């Protein structure tokens, strides 16, 4: 049971770190989705994707 | 939570059913850890998806060898490949 | 009156203690033959703190060597100043420690520690009014931690009224000597935080960084490192040997430093440490000795105080100086670096002044801090422990000698709660 | 017993 | 079998909801919004029930443990008169809410 | 310094009220590495059935041997005789 | 502090023939046994300046034992330890273990015990053998089992030679090695592994010789043994002994099969030009071409490595070199141990043999490492044994000489289990 | 856990039935029952907290009446 508790604590810390990284990545992606080069092209990467 | 309620939400005791409350606590810990695992399992896959979309977006801006190598690319179009791909994606995402 | 018995555990502790005794003999002015050939009487006024008049001036140190091999013992005898210790105190087994905590705390400990207690008790009863114990060892080996730590525990149980200084060379990640250093460090701090009264923690990483930056040495062998550790352990307690304008006993230092009975790990440095070349240019007055004292790169510990907070500091000056100058130095340092200091302790610095500077130097100082950033070493060692304890690596060499997993988990939990206790206050 | 899993604890006679 | 009975109840209630909505055919927006704000009311009710039940349990445990610790201190000091009786607590152990 | 059993039996009836003077505070984490698993628990039957789906395996249910076999064979033959 | 040395079979006693020359050169003992403390580990003193080794050389064929009985070292040894049987085991495990093995082991053991009694403080046994043949494999297995039964707790180091992956002399050495692992795994405590082809390639690359005889191999293995035992005799900054080896290099009970390497293994004409400082000899001790065993460490991970520096070494350049090794990328330690190194230094510089191939180098490094890069060797030997065991080939000899079937069944399953154990401890 | 989830799902589904029917009076009466459960439960919490404070008072009075300990020693009790 104690081994299980230790594994749970490790998993919780990993989940927290992963959520942090995901939030940072999503913020960066939203930053890219609004740029001068995003509109100055005759073909937008938004439509390309 | 389980520091103040480790047991749940009168004759003598037999050895087989002797540890049932402890197994209740053990099962509570197992359920919580399984929930942790499920949450993580969704987080890493969503993170990977975000990484992929970010990478292909940066490719969309840049002028790169793989951008040219991908036959479906606005940078250089041959035989309406890009237009066919766009209409296929439109009908698939409709 | 007051005196200190000394013990040198293991090879590292033995060599550090040998250099310490050379330094002390130089400061007190005695020959390697044991005779007195100093200059002034202020040194022989109070040699009974470390030495005993044997027969017509042949002063004998009050220290006991301790290891499990004869090679190191022969080396210390053959080295200079090694012809002064009492041969009745060269206690040592023969089998071999094997750098194993079990082999130094459960078998060879059980086969030699009755004898080591017998000799140390003989010395502690020969000396009249005890003041404390002094022990030198490393927390990365088998007989450094096993032998020395069991000796610490037994002596604490037998004389539980004497202040105890254990000087611990904690392992440092970059200078990785052996493979079981984290295991030994964990199993040693588990007992130190519970029995011993204060350990001064040192590390080879900072002991090398100091030699490369401040000393500007080219090839520093272990002689220079042991020299620095000596010069620290010599000035840790000078108010006993020499008079002072504001004396400070060891118990006074302990009570001023340790706020709670479980926060007694001291990170220590020495000043001045001037390179052989730039010394002729350098200026040595109090408001630069103090600047180098609080310089984060002079600390003999790879834990930058800018990564934590200070609970208490102790500055022991040596030489004829200005007490008001010292006090204004400490006050303005606190006001300049208020952030690095704890709020609920006014005047976090305890200052002491002794009237006799060391050999040659005209002014000197020693710094002993109780910063909460020292949790970094324990956190790192615990991480290195749990990197191996998940897979039980190198664990059968202790399991076969008779230690379960229960005490390993106990020691790791002890480290974790110690880190928590440092972190909570900060 | 009383902490982990007893639900009842009874002393012996002597 | 209790789970099976509750599943049957869920199935019949869901079918009744489906037929009622397909019969009424009212506009989605306003009726949906009605649904969400009383759903929120119900959800907050359930959450506060859970939290306050846990609060009762926690305060009762702290109460009983502190009673025992005062009794122990007084009987150690030799004060022989004990006054208060323990409340019907379910879980007894060392924990945080004592000092 | 008491034993663990004595320490647990002394305070209350299985508890411990640490005096604020010692400074040993293990019952309260420094709030940095705090633990709270209440949010992760499922609130809908969809989450319940998903957790049920997760991990069904745990849900459901040499030379030394040769030497020992040799020794037992020899001793069995001796008993037969 | 003393260690006993036993040499079984042609390869073991031939290696010892250079080991004792190297030891006498180190300690200044003349071949007859005179010198015109530091030797106590390897020699016992008596007479008017006379020293005799703590070794036994035992073999069945007396053809090679006569060579040491007559060749310039007759006065060195005790003229009883040179055991000689009556006829060779003929590469036959059953002839070396069951037929003839039961007749010389008594005289061998009753001599080992009295040498141990003479020894002041026992600290280890070290056994030289090659599993490529009957006389080595079978008899060494029997004797190692007997010693494990008798003494038990004392350390044992098997300096064992496996056959090369393709450069193979015997035809039955797959059988013999598979049948000898049953003891080399379970009875010895530390196995120091060799391979002829690796030394061939090492001396072809560095020692620039294209036709190396057995003399070169024996010399550059005797150098490794001397560098291993230098810490017991001489003084050093961080002396490391046999129990240190055991406690640091054996993470699990059934994982003890460690590689070896030596650097600089350099000529006498490149020694002046090419520089041999610590920061580069440490790197030169880690390339896969400098391993004394024909294995590729890039195919696995390093569990634990141990370094011994003889000569002029300061303990800071070792730290810098280990830092560089860890920061390197072409190698990858097992994620188990952060502190994966066992440093050790000495003070006696490497001892050149006059007329030899190596040179008067100021310093040298011997590295022994435990890594998962040996499951490949075990698997290849298992495969090349199973294929010959398929058609029931060469087995009638062993059948008529004492083996029936259970030996092969249990050896095969044991090797399978060992390979699976390495696989599962890998990741 | 499945039982409790099914129960709450049943309750919410009945709530949707009641609200889309426009039954609702019964749903609001159930809600009033829940509110009065809240009231009684928080009233019990108030009772136990006040009794906790009262026993702190009586224990400090008992200690001070003999005066053999001073008002406070060692640990400091927490107040709700
Ligand atoms: N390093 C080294 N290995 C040798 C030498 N001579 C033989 N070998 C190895 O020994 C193997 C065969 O020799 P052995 O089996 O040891 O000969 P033996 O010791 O008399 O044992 P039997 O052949 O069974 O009689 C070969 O595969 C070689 O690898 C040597 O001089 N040096
Ligand atoms: N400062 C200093 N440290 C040393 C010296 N010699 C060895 N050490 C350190 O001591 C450690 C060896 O631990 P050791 O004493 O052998 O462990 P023990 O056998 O259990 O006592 C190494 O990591 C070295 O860094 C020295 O002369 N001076
Ligand atoms: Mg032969």
């Amino acid at each position: 049971y104690l081994a299980l508790l230790q594994e749970r604590a490790g998993s919780l810390r990993d989940v927290e770190s992963l959520q942090h990284q995901n939030n940072e990545l999503r913020a960066l992606l939203n930053q890219y989705l609004s740029s001068r080069i995003n509109d100055e092209l005759q073909i937008p990467p938004t439509q390309i994707i | 939570q389980e520091k103040v309620l480790p047991f749940w939400n009168g004759s003598e005791v037999d050895e087989w059913d002797y540890l049932n409350c402890f197994f209740r606590r053990y099962n509570k810990a197992l359920l919580d850890k399984t929930a942790i695992d499920k949450e993580k399992s969704r987080l890493e896959r969503e993170n990977a998806d975000l990484r992929s979309i970010l990478k292909q977006y940066l490719d969309g801006i840049s002028v790169n060898d793989d951008v040219l190598n991908n036959p479906v690319n606005p940078l250089l179009v041959v035989n309406n490949r890009l237009q066919i791909t766009l209409t296929e994606r439109n009908k698939a995402r409709a | 009156m007051r005196e200190i018995v000394h013990i040198q555990g293991g090879q590292c502790g033995n060599q550090i203690g040998a250099k310490f005794w050379e330094v002390v003999s130089d400061e007190h002015g005695i020959d390697p033959t044991g005779t007195y050939h100093g200059d002034s009487d202020l040194q022989l006024e109070r040699i009974n703190v470390y030495f005993n008049e044997a027969t017509g001036g042949r002063y004998v140190p009050r220290a006991i060597l301790m290891d499990l091999e004869p090679g190191t013992m022969d080396s210390v005898r053959s080295g200079p100043y090694g012809q002064i210790f009492r041969p009745d105190n060269f206690v040592f087994g023969q089998t071999g420690a094997g750098n194993n905590w079990a082999k130094g705390h459960y078998t060879e400990g059980a086969e030699l520690i009755d004898s080591v207690l017998d000799v140390v008790r003989k010395e502690a009863e020969s000396c009249d009014c005890l003041q404390g114990f002094q022990v030198c060892h490393s927390l990365g080996g088998g007989t450094g931690s096993g032998m020395g730590t069991l000796l610490i525990s037994k002596i604490r149980e037998e004389y539980p009224d004497r202040m105890m200084l254990t000087f611990s060379v904690v392992p440092s990640p970059k200078v990785s000597d052996t493979v079981v250093e984290p295991y030994n460090a964990t199993l040693s701090v588990h007992q130190l935080v519970e029995n011993a009264d204060e350990c001064m923690v040192l590390d080879n990483e900072a002991l090398y960084d100091i030699c490369f930056r401040t000393l500007k040495l080219t090839t520093p062998t272990f002689g220079d490192l042991n020299h620095l550790i000596s010069a620290v352990m010599s000035g840790i307690t000078c108010c006993l040997r020499f008079p002072g304008q504001l004396n400070a006993d060891l118990r006074k230092l302990a009570v001023n430093l340790i706020p709670f009975p479980r926060l007694h790990f001291f990170m220590v440095g020495f000043t001045p440490l001037t390179s052989r070349g730039s010394q002729q240019y350098r200026a040595l007055t109090v408001p630069e000795l103090t600047q180098q004292m609080w310089d984060a790169k002079n600390m003999m510990c790879a834990a930058d105080p800018r990564h934590g907070r200070y609970l208490t500091a102790s500055a022991l000056f040596r030489g004829r100086m200005s007490t008001k100058e010292v006090d204004e130095q400490m006050l303005n340092v606190q006001n300049k670096n208020s952030s690095y200091f704890v709020e609920w302790i006014p005047n976090n610095v305890k200052s002491s002044v002794c009237d006799i500077p060391p050999k040659g130097l005209k002014m000197s100082a020693t710094f002993i801090g109780n910063s909460t950033a020292i949790q970094e070493m324990f956190k790192r060692v615990s991480e290195q422990f749990t990197a191996m304890f998940r897979r039980k690596a190198f664990l059968h060499w202790y399991t076969g000698e008779g230690m379960d997993e229960m005490e390993f988990t106990e020691a790791e939990s002890n480290m974790n709660d110690l880190v928590s206790e440092y972190q909570q206050y900060q | 017993h009383e902490q982990q899993l007893g639900w009842d604890w009874r002393p012996p006679d002597d | 079998k209790k789970v099976e009975a509750l599943g049957e109840a869920l199935e019949m209630k869901e079918a009744q909801l489906a037929e009622v909505l397909t019969a009424a055919n009212l506009d989605p927006g306003t009726l949906a919004a009605i649904n969400q704000r009383l759903e929120e009311v119900l959800d907050n009710k359930n959450q506060i029930i859970k939290a306050l039940q846990y609060d009762v349990a926690k305060v009762s445990k702290a109460h009983n443990d502190l009673i025992r610790v005062y009794e122990a201190k007084l009987t150690e000091f030799g004060i022989p008169v004990d006054e208060l009786g323990f409340r019907p607590l379910v879980t007894n152990t060392s924990t945080g809410p004592a000092g | 310094k008491p034993t663990i059993v004595e320490r647990y039996a002394n305070y209350g009836s299985g508890t411990y009220a640490p005096l604020q003077r010692e400074g040993r505070f293990p019952e309260s984490k420094p709030l940095g590495k705090e633990i709270e698993t209440e949010g992760y628990a499922p609130v809908t039957l969809k989450g319940v059935v998903d957790l049920e789906s997760f991990l069904p395996s745990r849900l459901l249910n040499q030379r030394k041997e040769a030497a020992v076999q040799r020794d037992l064979k020899a001793i069995n033959d001796l008993l037969d005789t | 502090r003393e260690v006993i040395s036993i040499h079984i079979g042609q390869a073991g006693i031939q290696v010892g023939n250079a080991c004792w020359e190297l030891y006498c050169l180190e300690h200044g003992i003349q071949p007859d046994g005179q010198m015109p403390d530091a030797f106590n580990t390897f020699f016992s003193e008596t007479g008017a300046g006379k020293h005799v080794p703590r070794c036994i050389f035992l073999d069945l064929e007396p053809t090679v034992v006569d060579e040491v009985r007559t060749g310039t070292y007759r006065q060195l040894f005790h003229p009883e330890q040179l055991i000689s049987g009556k006829e060779d085991a003929a590469n036959n495990f059953a002839r070396g273990h069951y037929t003839i093995g039961k007749e010389i082991v008594d005289l061998a053991l009753d001599r080992i015990r009295k040498l141990a009694d003479n020894c002041t403080g026992l600290q280890g046994f070290l056994v030289f053998n090659a599993v490529g043949g009957g006389t080595g494999s079978g008899l060494g297995s029997l004797l190692l089992e007997r010693l494990s039964v008798d003494y038990g707790k004392k350390s044992k180091l098997g300096f064992t030679v496996y056959p090369s992956p393709q450069v193979s002399t015997a035809v039955v050495e797959p059988y013999n090695s598979v049948l000898s692992t049953h003891s080399l795994l379970e009875h010895t405590d530390v196995a120091v592994m060799l391979d002829n082809e690796a030394i061939y390639d090492i001396c072809r690359r560095s020692l620039d010789i294209e036709r190396p005889t057995y003399t070169n191999l024996n010399r550059l293995i005797a150098q490794v043994i001397s560098s291993l035992t230098a810490s017991l005799r001489f003084d050093g900054a961080l002396n490391v002994d046999i129990t240190e080896f055991q406690t640091n290099l054996v993470p699990y009970p059934r994982i003890h099969f460690m590689l070896s390497s030596y650097a600089p293994i350099i000529s006498a004409e490149k020694a002046y030009h090419e520089q041999l400082s610590v920061a580069e000899i440490t790197n030169a001790a880690f390339e896969p071409a400098s391993m004394m065993v024909k294995c590729d460490p890039r195919h696995g991970k390093y569990m634990a490595c141990c370094l011994m520096y003889r000569g002029d070494v300061v303990p800071k350049d070792v730290n810098a070199s280990v830092a560089t090794i860890k920061t390197k990328r072409t190698i990858q330690f097992v994620d188990w141990c952060p502190t994966g190194f066992k440093c050790g230094i000495n003070y006696q510089p490497p001892t050149v043999v006059p007329g030899g191939d190596l040179a008067k180098v100021q310093r040298a490094v011997c590295m022994i490492s435990n890594s998962t890069a040996i499951g490949e060797i075990f698997s290849r030997l298992d495969h090349k044994f199973d294929l010959m065991y398929a058609k029931r080939a060469f087995v009638h000899w062993y059948v008529g000489e004492g083996m029936e079937e259970g030996e092969f069944s249990e050896a095969r399953e044991d090797l399978a289990a060992l390979e699976k154990d390495f696989e599962e401890v890998g990741a």
